[PDB]
């Protein structure tokens, strides 16, 4: 004893450290951002500054409302995703005005029925409305997938089944698929983005008190 | 006598019948399963790691000052033959009631927490949680002692009187309780009808005290039956605890199916 | 081209390869359980050890 | 690495004085400080204890209650206070660091020390003056009154040099070990309160005198030291 | 040209197989089945090491037998004391995704990597008083998976873009590159003489490698998937292996053939980790059910179970001396087992 007496203490302000820094750990909000659209993900993060001021990994770091953020937007990508399991949403982006769809479709399908994301929430973003408008106002007809009403109709008749070909393909839902169309407005993707993290923790809250 | 008493404001006369006996069988039955799931309720949320947070707090305080509350019921009423044994109950009483009434306010509390401000708080609140919960009995005892200290006792079961209207020491805060419990409840269930089942809405009934309210409203001969409802209900409410929040929970299972039994 | 070279690549390596000498698969084992029955007097994980001098008892 | 001290002097009966210990080079909230104390002839003795996180504070039996240690962590500073001082006071003074993990090495550096003038176990050196010339093998005893071996397999003790004119400097800590900075020809070993340190193939710039201390438990203690010739 | 190169590679090929089939005259069920069965191995937690604030990745014990490196996804490398449940140093990192850890013999360095693509190399014993990063290696494509000090001044790195590279600290240069896979690299592990190593790559195909000479020397197969850990044998001539098809499996490089196919039929979960015992009498084995398992590496039998965790288990590991062992899942604790 006498010299094994303050290693005790040295122990104890490390400890202390530490269960400091638990709560900011645990405060924390995780979004992953996938899609195969870079200009739509240049643009959002743009917007994104733009609201919060008022190669490897690029984590960006931002402040909503007093809560804070972190984006994380990285052939055998199931050994990468062990890393990410304690996210709290993923963020798909997807061209509208396009065809590549069944290929945006079939890599949506191979990322959602994952078992490491049985707690996660999934948004959908299908943006470049104005491109899509004025080729439907010199519309463009469809392929052959059963577009049954309204085949050349306007987009009214066109989202709807675009966002039920996406609705489906969800195996194990457990959970609301969140989707929007992007728009101009900063405002209006911040406020989505924000409302849709909230619902999910209201909904994990409700299993502790038995909906 | 029975456990009505405590909340009753008028003395009641019982013109003829057999229901004093039917009521101290009750009573003493309903009083002694509790003071067992309260002590196997404290060890549980006590030795166990997996359980920390602050509804484990709340949970634990709460069970222990119902089992102290209700031995010292069970011991020390029928005391009026020394004039010096008791007049020292008639506080010691009123403290623990008091304080198990703030543990059950600071549950409804919890609920807006969880249910509105949905996002975190940056820095912990243990401190005011144990400063309200057994400090505010503590004012009041001190408040009330200091106010009128003679009528710390009857003269048929030693608990606060009823010449003056120094009972009401007790019975106005029970109430505020119930009702702001009741506001609670209704954003509850607001919420998780809009943002989208009976077990959760009686199990959120038994911790909140909104059963108490009863008793208030016995008045005369002809209302007994709700005398009949305070007493069944109320006296056991330790057991419902044990059986919503001990054994129809997965997590305080599995911890406890895993170490306790293995 | 590059397909030639990968090719030429891929043979140099399987014939170097191919040339090591090799042994019987009796002497082996009979290695394994020298080696086993070699240091059998102080594995404490596999043989216990009285506590009176255990650091961890 | 660098400590300066400040606030010598000359003081009369009773009185104050405020020394003060800056540190520069290395990280000062980590590490704990000692005040030890010399007589202008006589050996060392331990003054005071201040540890890391401002928690333990240890004194001295002479003079506790009229000494105060404190310390800054953001400027880097360590005062000590003393008031009601007699004519026993007069020494000089140091300034010691340490720090404590496992295998850490303490008492490793020491300041400069200033000078201050007024108007238990115990170890035993053998001898004072062994004359020796160079390439000569030399072995230098103390002797102390309790085991220094711990249950721990520990044992606890030390050698320090201090050469003709200059501070202190850590030869061997925990009565077995060596320190940076110092040649390879030093050594040392004893058994149970008898012990003796070993120098081969003596030089120059090893005249001076040799300290044993102790650290069993506090307090801590000095002896009289042995000085040699050449 | 091409066609006939790939028939000489088939005649090769053809080669290779008949010359192990050549091999096998004895196999080693009907050698080990005679040997006294160990029986019933059981032990339990001694100390308990908290303190990490999220899942743990890699540890490493110390050439001493009692110091101990933990590595988290929080960001957080923490030095323990195995002995008092002390805490030691605690190192924080600049990038939050870290995969592995390591423990320099000498007892100066540490090292640590992730998907940063960079391997730190830092100081324990400074002047100054406090642990800072001394080197910073860099010039792969992909993530790292496992790195292994030889001595203080060489370090072992294995990329998952099919790579393998020896460094030089000091000079901060790559003195060798290995290549040769198709697919990742997940685990290696080297000789106890220090002279060659072996690493398993994500395609069952695994790969004995020389260093001073710079070649890839030999090649086994025998998986149906990936390799997940690998580990050498405590004579420098065989080493083990397990799978993400749930498999584990034993290889001499002499015999140039698999012996052991450790396996049962209600396991169905695969393998994270591997580690042997001094004599070579004990495999231990993590796997994704929750447990860790014992194995006697010479039967492919059952000797224990170190059930105890909430969740899967990364890493375990023992110690120099065989005294105790540790482990870490992914629950943020670590456990020592004795």
């Amino acid at each position: 004893s006498a010299e094994d007496k303050a290693a005790v203490e040295r122990s104890k302000m490390i400890d202390a450290l530490l269960a400091r820094e638990r709560r900011a750990v645990r405060r924390l909000v995780k979004i992953l951002l996938l899609g195969a659209d870079n200009s739509g993900k240049s643009t959002f993060l743009k917007q994104m500054r733009i609201i919060h001021v008022n190669k490897g990994i690029v984590e960006h770091d931002f402040v909503i409302k007093k809560i804070p953020f972190k984006m994380v937007d990285v052939s055998q990508r199931q050994k990468w995703f062990q890393c990410f399991d304690g996210i709290t949403s993923i963020l798909f982006m997807v061209d509208s005005s396009d065809n590549r769809l069944v290929e945006s479709m079939n890599d949506f399908e191979t990322i959602v029925n994952n078992k490491l994301f049985f707690n996660v929430s999934i948004i959908l973003f299908l943006n470049k409305m104005d491109l899509l408008v004025e080729k439907v106002k010199t519309v463009s007809i469809k392929k052959h997938f059963p577009d049954f009403r309204g085949d050349p109709h306007r987009l009214e008749d066109v989202q709807r089944y675009l966002v039920q070909c996406f609705d489906r393909k969800r195996r194990n839902r457990s959970k609301p698929l969140f989707h929007h169309f992007t728009t101009s407005i900063d405002t209006e993707n911040a406020r989505f983005i924000f409302h849709a993290v909230k619902d999910t923790i209201l909904q994990e809250n409700l299993k502790d008190i038995m909906l | 006598t029975n456990f009505a008493v405590l909340m009753a404001h008028v003395e009641v006369k019982h013109s003829d019948a057999v229901h004093d006996l039917l009521l101290d069988v009750i009573t003493w039955v309903g009083i002694l399963l509790s003071l067992v799931c309260l002590l196997i309720c404290i060890f549980t949320f006590c030795f166990f790691r997996g359980l920390q947070s602050d509804r484990n707090t709340i949970h634990k305080n709460l069970c222990i000052s119902l089992f102290v509350a209700e031995l010292l019921f069970l011991i020390g009423i029928n005391r009026t033959d020394q004039p010096i044994a008791c007049a020292v109950f008639a506080a010691l009483l009123h403290f623990f009631f008091l304080a198990a009434f703030t543990w059950m306010f600071l549950e409804g509390v919890q609920l807006y927490i969880m249910l509105v401000e949905v996002f975190e708080s940056e820095h912990s609140r243990r401190k005011y949680f144990y400063l309200v919960g057994y400090g505010m009995p503590a004012l009041i005892v001190a408040v009330s002692a200091a106010v009128d200290y003679r009528s710390y006792g009857t003269d048929k079961v030693c608990w606060l009187r009823l010449d003056t209207y120094f009972i009401w020491s007790f019975i106005g805060p029970a109430t505020l309780i119930i009702m702001l419990n009741v506001i609670f409840l209704g954003i509850a269930l607001y919420k998780m009808f809009h943002h989208t089942w009976v077990i959760g809405a009686i199990a959120l009934l038994c911790l909140l005290g909104l059963t108490w309210a009863f008793g208030l409203m016995y008045i005369n001969e002809s209302t007994v039956i709700m005398a009949y409802l305070f007493t069944i209900f109320n006296s056991l409410q330790g057991m419902f605890i044990f059986i919503f929040h001990c054994v129809l929970q997965k997590k305080v299972r599995k911890e406890y199916g895993k170490c306790l039994r293995t | 081209t590059a397909s030639i070279a990968q090719a030429r690549k891929l043979v140099e390596q399987l014939k170097m390869e191919a040339n090591i000498d090799r042994i019987k698969v009796s002497k082996a084992a009979a290695d394994l359980m020298a080696y086993c029955e070699a240091h059998a007097k102080e594995d404490p994980l596999l043989t216990p050890v009285p506590a009176s001098e255990n650091p961890f008892r | 690495v660098q400590l300066v001290e400040s606030g010598g002097g000359l003081v009369q009966p009773g009185g104050s004085r405020k020394l003060s210990c800056s540190a520069s080079g290395f990280a000062f909230s980590s590490f704990g400080m000692h005040w030890v104390r010399q007589a202008p002839e006589k050996g060392l003795e331990w003054v005071a204890y201040i540890s890391s996180g401002s928690g333990t504070i240890y004194y001295a039996d002479t003079v506790k209650g009229r000494f105060t240690i404190s310390r800054d962590d953001p400027k880097n500073t360590l005062f000590l206070q003393m008031t009601s001082l007699r004519s026993e006071d007069t020494a000089m003074y140091y300034c010691v660091r340490s720090i404590y993990y496992y295998g850490s090495s303490p008492f490793d550096f020491w300041g400069q020390g200033t000078t201050l003038t007024v108007s238990d176990i115990v170890m035993t050196q053998a001898t004072s003056s062994v004359p020796v010339t160079p390439g000569e093998s030399v072995s230098i005893s103390c002797r102390s009154s309790k085991s220094l071996l711990h249950s721990n397999g520990n044992t606890y003790l030390y050698w320090f040099l201090q050469r003709p004119g200059q501070s202190p400097q850590l030869l061997i800590y925990r009565m077995s070990n060596l320190a940076s900075g110092v040649p390879d020809r030093f050594s040392g070993s004893g058994s149970g309160t008898a012990f003796t340190l070993t120098i081969s193939r003596l030089e120059a710039e090893d005249v001076g005198v040799y300290y044993c201390m102790q650290h069993l438990e506090y307090p801590l203690t000095f002896g009289a030291g042995t000085k040699l010739e050449l | 040209e091409l066609d006939q190169l790939r028939q000489e590679a088939e005649q090769l090929k053809n080669q290779i197989r008949d010359a192990r089939k050549a091999c096998a005259d004895a196999t080693l069920s009907q050698i080990t089945n005679n040997i006294d069965p160990v029986g019933r191995i059981q032990m339990r937690t001694r100390r308990t090491l908290r303190g990490h604030l999220a899942k743990i990745y890699a540890m490493h014990w110390g050439t001493d037998s009692r110091l101990l490196v933990s590595a988290s996804q929080d960001g957080k490398l923490i030095i323990w004391d195995s002995y008092t449940t002390n805490k030691v140093h605690a190192i924080p990192l600049r990038s939050s995704w870290v995969m592995t850890c390591a423990y320099a013999p000498s007892g100066n360095y540490v090292a640590c990597g992730g998907l940063d693509n960079i391997c730190s190399i830092y100081n324990l014993k400074t002047r100054e008083g406090n642990v800072r990063v001394s080197r910073e290696l860099a010039g792969h494509t992909g993530y790292l998976s496992c790195c292994r000090f030889l001595d203080d001044n060489q370090i072992v790195t294995s990329s998952g873009d099919t790579t393998c590279a020896l460094w030089d600290i000091e000079t901060g240069q790559q003195t060798t590159t290995f290549t040769g896979h198709t697919g990742d690299v997940m685990s290696l592990s080297l000789a106890p003489d220090t002279r060659l190593f072996v690493s398993g790559a994500c395609d069952a195909s695994a790969k004995l490698w020389d260093v001073r000479e710079g070649m890839c020397r030999q090649t086994f197969t025998g998986h149906e998937s990936d390799i997940n850990a690998i580990c050498f044998f405590p004579n420098g001539n065989a080493f083990a292996t397990g799978s993400d098809d749930a498999t584990c499996r034993l290889f001499d490089l002499r015999a140039d053939q698999e012996l052991m196919t450790y396996s049962h039929d209600n396991i169905i979960c695969g393998i994270t980790s591997v580690s042997f015992s001094k004599s070579g009498r004990l495999l231990l084995a993590g796997y994704d059910d929750f447990n860790c398992n014992v194995w006697d590496a010479l039967k492919a039998d059952r000797a224990g179970v170190l059930a105890g965790h909430d969740n899967r288990v990364s890493c375990l590991g023992v110690t120099d001396d065989g005294m105790a062992v540790a482990t870490g899942s992914w629950d943020s604790f670590l456990k020592i087992w004795n």
